[PDB]
Order: structure tokens, then C-alpha cells, then sequence
């Protein structure tokens, strides 16, 4: 309860600079591509999709 | 020449192992 | 037909060269 | 058995085709 009322002080006044700069900082941070993990994850995604399509059907 | 054939086998297995360890990580 | 064995050898050495090139960068 | 050897040599010519294709760029 104390939390849910700790939010009672209104929002700050906005300006393009800060938020635009943060979502800009979402720019290049290192083209760190990891083929092993993405491949393992695509494999498990295929597997989950396959087992789900099997279950939600006679199959 | 059947020994040349086993060396062919060694060639293939070494190739697979090396290229695997190669393409494994970025 | 036997010469396919030295063809295999050539293929393997070409592929190992490709391996070296790729592990270059 | 050397007929399976013929099949495997055809597999190897396919493999050299594929290796040339992949090597074309990098």
C-alpha cells in the first residue's frame, strides 16, 4: 500500500533532449553477435513450435 | 592402398572437427 | 575408379586452406 | 561396395561445388 501511494507526486515536465538522448544511446553498443546461443535458441524455438503444433492437434 | 583409405578417413574426421571448432563461436 | 582417393585428398587440403582463411578474421 | 564409393565420389564433387560457392565471398 505504501508503495502504491508513494506514486502520488505527479510526473516530471518533459523535454525532447533527455529521452531522445537515451533512446539514441540505444544506438550502436557493440555488434556482439553470438552464433552459438542464437542457433541453440532457434533450435529450441523450432522444438517448442513442433511439440505445440503436435499437441494442439491429433498431430 | 587401403591404408591410404584410412588416411582419407583421418582427413575427413580432422576436417570436420577443425571446421566445427571453427564455426562454433564468433 | 581409384583416383577418386587423391581427389579426396585435394578436396580435404582445399577445405583446410579454407579453414585457415576463415579463422583469419 | 566400390559402387557406394562411386556414390561417395559424387558426394565429394557436390561438396567441392558447395565449398566453392561458400568461399566465393568469404
Amino acid at each position: 500500500e505504501l508503495l502504491c501511494i508513494m506514486r502520488l507526486w505527479g510526473h516530471p515536465m518533459l523535454t525532447a533532449s533527455q529521452a531522445a538522448g537515451k533512446v539514441r544511446e540505444s544506438m550502436c553498443a557493440g555488434k556482439v553477435l553470438d552464433f552459438p546461443t542464437i542457433m541453440k535458441t532457434l533450435a529450441f524455438f523450432h522444438t517448442i513450435l513442433i511439440n505445440g503444433y503436435r499437441r494442439k492437434h491429433h498431430g | 592402398s587401403q591404408s591410404l583409405i584410412q588416411t582419407i578417413k583421418n582427413d575427413i574426421v580432422g576436417l570436420k572437427a577443425g571446421m566445427a571448432t571453427l564455426e562454433g563461436m564468433i
